[PDB]
């Protein structure tokens, strides 16, 4: 909650040649996390996500097997967020879109979870957010991102061909083969103005004209693309070119983010 | 078919008959996120508890002119056991009746009198679960509180005992919880008093007392390393600041 | 309003009473209330009054389908929803409240969860076919002691209770009426009967905590005033073969160990006593339908 | 189910360019209604909306007015709560920025869509968005609620754009699936749709008075 | 990696694979390592004095003769320890 | 099998001074087994079955093994047809093709169990199976 002389002096200083953020920084710049993986022995992989306002995001990552003709999705995500109901419009849209960002032809390599020529892995990930103060797409995106690339499988040891002769699938019992699937990332902009702005803050999404969801995934931008609306008292209209500047600004700089969140 | 307890005095872990699990607990976790926040690990479970308050109540309605309105809220996640749960247990009597007994159990210790108008809300996530989730969540509660700089008369520590045969077994886990029935208690400070006593299957009537006795022990021994650590972060924290 | 209110002087004459050994109604601390038990023309239908409470039971079933993780075993629930009937204080839908929860798995772990019925009886077709059980309890009088009055009420109607004859002909089966065949009973395992105990405070929360003597009062099924001023409440469930069913402490004034032993000991001789009491009830009504029916040939 | 009759528990279900007509007020017990119907070559489709307000609302008090949108199937059931709440949420967004809500203190606006028919003559949800973005505007018109513009979409293999101030600014943007390096094309498709429904709009607007 | 608790008392992890009908499940189990296994030989004088009693209060019992079998040279006075194959066979 | 003293049973049977006493107690082309496996697989999907088998002392080249399916018993004919097998053992048997009845795929093998069931009631010809799995002995 800002008042109206607050939100009038944040909106002057953000919609400036060149803008002025808050506490400083450059329009692509993101600031700092912490992350750490593999502190759910029970669990295939996992990970935990903690920002510099105190929003924090803890993920899981199980497996099951299944009759790959009958399923359909091999990935599927179920979201938590505490304080709201679990039928709440933003709950219900996030995870539309996190279901669709990890569809099966979106470059998510899901020939990698193939077992025998009928069955098959199906991936349950599960997100749980403790606390946050704006719009979470990004930090659940990031932490399923850091999940998914420190999970290990069961290794299968009994045949691989039973079209005409099926044997129940039986596995090792203490070795386990990594999973390298290609994760995808998104990312959430903000309008204020004339300008574009990378990871914004809680205060800044008070005073923004609009906002963009993009998609992200091994050098190319990735089908899931929406307009969101930061706010309900400020939100307006915007001219076309503002988007092929957030697009060109996400492929400039997704790279360098990839890079931070390695090992 | 296993040997539960075998006849050189072994459990399946490797424990003995009077032998706790390992003990690790942290004491201001969340420091943007609540006013007390604890962690607790007990063998291999894990709890997350936040307290709120005291504040301004939400509501109009929910506003006492004499003392503070105390809620407990518990959240089992999905991923807490090695087969994923099917559905949500949000809204589940065995939970709303967890939340009940731990709110009528901390109501006569916290002195709500000193509070008036106001509302605390406590929150809790279950991460992992591994046998005797009660005692944890009673003491993780209490740490939290404690942490929250809230007035209490005295400390409460919760523990779980099984009856095997003729064998009572202290701190069990979730191999020996379904083969044996079970005992949970929570103890005020260094008494014999009893705040809370749970149980679910059935037991013989002429053996319970020494139950009652191992029980009052173990929760005595929790009690001290509760204390412990309480004390060390305190020293730590006035040590410099 | 929905809030019953109590003055300061009702609350100090009971305890001063309690003080000197004394009830309103002319008990002693562990004394149980009467017990009497009528049953209707039709299986299943009891009635059950202990002093001002006023209980009511049915029984009914019908045929439906096993689960399919369980094939062996029939289906059993018991429901009880309270309406404003039994006292204003009382919301028409409320199965969410702290006692009605309560209230609602004490019986179901006195009942359902101990075996107390054998649901393997229940099944006609493995896997296909079984038999559908209902308990409704329907509460008409509240003066306290609803979970006592319900178990012992609950129990008896599944005592009661007879169900129609069947045979299986090829893929179907087929329902005798009831002038035909002859319908049967169910099969009861064991008999469980639950006790609750009220505890009072005479001293302050400072006594209780830290003093040395031990001052606190126990008494056995309290009434409506009563209750509405204690601080603590037990319930513990028992049968003939001195079992402990179930117990439940859910928080309230802390109480010493050898206090609740001496009360779970307390129980048996109620319990034994309701048991043979009920037994004895049954065969009487059964000589009683065997004359009649005899009487009418 | 206590408040509705369902039957046997152990029965089973069986298994076995665009031409359009606007029309405004025909509702009796709601204060504004619309109903959309279009026809090409291989599709057909029905649409009814209706909006009431301003009302009270229950909470403390609130500057501006809320707005409220929700989304029912119609005879056939082709579509899920998820994705249904989903739309909702984009149309929600859209409709943010045309109502002059400063104008509505501490009261509210409810709009009901009913999905009455769609038949296929010869990505099935992006294509019936502009069609339900025109009815809610014709709908908020006759009811009397200001708006600064009139709203209004095209669709193009995958892509939805709403537009508004003669199809210089865009107030919505939605992109499932297509091709990833057709962008401009799919505007110009999108805006030259968002011309020919604008002007049916303001047409139908300003005949039936 | 292991975790001295109180008292010479050790615990770590173990970790494996089950295979049902079809399914794969990991499974994860706390393991305690203790410093007072008794070697049960009655010509000990040191294990004697770390044997503590059981449930019932009863102190283990030592079994191994002081005086074995003596075979000849150069083994002498040994004692068997068995294998797995040996005792099913 | 392949510091400390290691000697195999044999070795150390030889060493005791009573080893003329005891040295005979030491422990000592049919069609294989089909692995555990695939004995699962097949009995899951309903292509093998299992039961007791009974053999008796004058013919020591038949016997039969009764199935929860059939109303008969099923009979098995050869002395490779009857792997090593013993009276009572538990074992796992699978059906023989029509055209070696007495007088490779699983849509097959349901089709000729469904023959067999339905040749069982009145037509003079009597299935023949195979033991391909001993379970217990």
């Amino acid at each position: 909650s800002l008042s109206v002389a607050e939100k009038s002096y944040l909106y002057d200083s953000l919609a400036s040649t060149p803008s002025i953020r808050p506490d400083g920084r450059l329009p692509h710049q993101f600031r700092p996390i912490e992350i750490f993986t593999d502190f759910l022995p029970s669990s295939n992989g996992s990970s935990r996500i903690i920002a510099s306002d105190g929003s924090e995001c803890i993920v899981s990552i199980k497996s099951k097997v299944v009759d790959h003709h009958v399923e359909n999705e091999l990935l599927q995500v179920d979201v938590d967020i505490a304080g709201q109901r679990d039928d709440a419009l933003v709950v219900e849209t996030i995870t539309s879109l996190l279901n669709k960002v990890l569809k099966s032809g979106s470059g998510v390599d899901s020939s990698k979870l193939q077992l025998t020529k009928k069955y098959s892995f199906k991936i349950f990930v599960d997100v749980l957010v403790i606390s946050s103060h704006s719009h979470p797409i990004s930090l659940i995106s990031f932490a399923i991102y850091s999940a998914l690339n420190s999970t290990y499988l069961p290794k299968l040891i009994s045949a691989f061909d039973d079209l005409e002769v099926e044997e129940l699938p039986t596995f090792h019992d203490y070795d386990m083969v990594k999973l390298d699937i290609n994760p995808p990332l998104v990312f959430i902009l903000a309008v204020v103005g004339n300008n574009m702005l990378l990871d914004p803050a809680a205060n800044e999404s008070e005073v923004a004209n609009n906002g963009l969801i993009i998609s992200w995934s091994n050098g190319k931008i990735t089908s899931p693309i929406r307009s969101v609306a930061l706010n309900d008292s400020n939100v307006k209209s915007f001219k076309p070119h503002l988007l092929k500047q957030g697009l060109a600004m996400v492929e400039k700089y997704a790279p360098d983010v990839v890079r931070s969140l390695e090992n | 078919r296993l040997e539960i307890y075998s006849p050189e005095g072994l459990r399946l872990d490797g424990r003995r008959w009077n032998e706790l699990r390992r003990f690790e607990s942290s004491i201001n976790t969340h420091p943007h996120a609540a006013d007390g926040s604890s962690y607790m690990e007990q063998g291999n479970n894990k709890i997350i508890t936040l307290v709120k308050g005291p504040k301004e109540p939400r509501l109009k309605s929910q506003m006492d002119t004499s003392k503070a309105l105390l809620n407990v809220s518990v959240n089992i996640t999905k991923f807490s056991k090695f087969e994923r749960s099917k559905s949500s247990h949000k809204n589940e009597r065995r939970v709303l009746e967890i939340q009940t007994s731990l709110v009528r159990m901390f109501e006569k210790n916290v002195m709500l009198n000193i509070y008036p108008r106001t509302v605390i809300d406590i929150e809790i996530h279950v991460l992992e679960q591994d046998g005797g989730i009660m005692g944890s969540l009673i003491n993780g509660i209490t740490l939290a509180l404690i942490d929250a700089g809230i007035s209490m008369f005295d400390y409460i520590s919760g523990i779980s005992v099984g009856l095997y045969d003729t064998t009572p077994l202290l701190d069990t886990n979730s191999l020996e919880e379904n083969a044996m029935s079970t005992v949970t208690l929570g103890v005020v400070g260094k008494s014999e008093k009893l705040s809370l006593l749970l149980v679910e299957d059935k037991i013989p009537l002429d053996r319970l007392e020494n139950v009652l006795a191992i029980g009052i022990a173990g929760a005595h021994r929790v009690r001290d390393l509760m204390d412990e650590e309480l004390r060390k972060h305190a020293q730590k924290r006035v040590s410099n600041a | 309003a929905k809030d019953i209110e109590i003055s300061a002087s009702e609350s100090k004459f009971i305890l001063e009473a309690l003080r000197q050994n004394y009830r309103l109604d002319g008990r002693s601390f562990d004394q149980f209330r009467d017990v009497e038990i009528t049953f209707g023309k039709e299986f299943g239908d009891v009635s059950v009054k202990m002093g001002n409470t006023k209980v009511h039971c049915r029984i009914s079933c019908q045929i439906a389908q096993p689960y399919e993780d369980r094939p062996f075993e029939g289906l059993f629930v018991i429901s009880t929803e309270i309406s404003p009937m039994a006292g204003s204080q009382f919301e028409n839908g409320n199965i969410t409240g702290e006692d009605e929860v309560l209230c609602s798995r004490i019986i179901e772990k006195s009942v359902r969860r101990s075996g107390a019925l054998d649901v393997e009886g229940l099944c006609i077709v493995a896997g296909s076919k079984c038999w559908a059980v209902r308990a409704d309890v329907h509460f008409l009088d509240c003066d306290g002691g609803f979970i006592d009055a319900s178990c012992i009420a609950v129990m008896a109607g599944l005592m009661h209770f007879k169900k129609p004859d069947i045979t299986v002909h090829g893929e179907q089966i087929i329902v005798h009426p009831v002038n035909e065949r002859e319908p049967v009973p169910l099969g009861i395992l064991h008999i469980p009967i639950c006790v609750t105990f009220s505890f009072f405070n005479p001293q302050d929360t400072e006594e209780n905590i830290k003093g040395e003597t031990n001052s606190e009062i126990s008494i056995i099924d309290a009434t409506l005033k009563e209750e509405l001023l204690r601080d603590g409440v037990l319930t513990v469930t028992l049968n003939k073969n001195r079992e402990v069913v179930q117990v439940s402490k859910a928080g309230g004034l802390p109480m010493d160990a050898l206090t609740l032993m001496k009360c779970c000991h307390e129980a048996y001789s109620i319990i034994e006593k309701i048991t043979d009491q009920i037994l004895q009830l049954l065969k009487e009504d059964s000589e009683k339908r065997n004359k009649y029916a005899a009487m009418l040939t | 189910d206590r408040r509705r009759l369902l039957g046997p528990a152990a029965a089973k279900p069986m298994a076995f360019e665009q031409e359009l007509s606007l029309h405004t007020g025909f509702i009796e017990n709601c204060n504004g209604s619309a109903l959309v119907e279009a026809r090409s070559l291989g599709h057909q489709t029905s649409l009814i909306t209706a909006v009431y307000g301003p009302r009270s609302i229950r909470g403390s008090f609130t500057s501006q007015g809320t707005i409220s949108i929700q989304l029912k199937n119609g005879l056939l059931e082709k579509y899920n709560t998820n994705e249904l709440k989903e739309v909702s949420s984009f149309l929600m967004g859209i409709f943010n920025s045309v109502v002059n809500l400063s104008r509505y203190p501490k009261s509210g606006i409810d709009i009901f869509v009913y999905l009455t028919y769609d038949k296929d003559l010869t990505s099935q949800i992006s294509s019936l968005i502009p069609h339900c973005i025109t009815s809610i505007t014709l709908a908020l018109a006759d009811a009397g609620i200001e708006l600064v513009d009139m709203a209004g979409a095209g669709e193009a293999n995958g892509t939805v754009v709403s537009f508004i101030k003669n199809g210089e600014e865009i107030v919505g943007f939605w992109k499932d699936d297509g091709d990833d390096e057709d962008l401009l094309e799919c505007l110009d498709r999108c805006k030259e749709q968002y011309n020919r429904y604008r002007d049916l709009m303001i047409s139908c607007l300003m005949n039936q008075e | 990696r292991r975790k001295r608790l109180a008292d010479g008392l050790s615990v770590t992890q173990k970790v494996f694979v089950r295979s049902r009908n079809g399914g794969a499940t990991k499974i994860v189990r706390e393991h305690y390592l203790r410093s007072d296994i008794p070697c049960l030989s009655r010509s000990c004088t040191k294990c004697p004095q770390i044997v503590v009693p059981d449930a019932q209060n009863e102190l283990p019992k030592f079994i191994l003769s002081d005086s074995p079998l003596e075979l000849s040279a150069p083994i002498g006075k040994h004692y068997v320890v068995l294998d797995t194959n040996v005792v099913l066979q | 099998d392949r510091n400390i003293i290691t000697k195999s049973l044999v070795q150390y049977i030889e060493l005791l001074p009573n080893a003329d006493d005891i040295r005979d107690s030491i422990p000592q082309t049919f069609p294989e087994y089909y692995s555990t496996a695939r004995v699962m697989g097949g009995l899951k999907n309903g292509v093998l079955y299992q039961g007791n088998i009974q053999i008796s002392e004058y013919n020591f080249l038949e016997g039969s093994v009764s199935l929860p399916r059939f109303s008969k018993p099923v009979l098995i004919v050869g002395q490779k047809n009857l792997n090593r097998a013993f009276n009572g053992d538990q074992v796992i048997v699978e059906l023989l093709p029509q055209s070696e009845w007495k007088a490779i795929s699983d849509k097959q093998r349901r089709l000729l169990a469904k023959d067999a069931m339905i040749a069982q009631r009145s037509k003079k010809i009597q299935p023949t199976a195979k033991v391909v799995y001993i379970q217990r002995r």
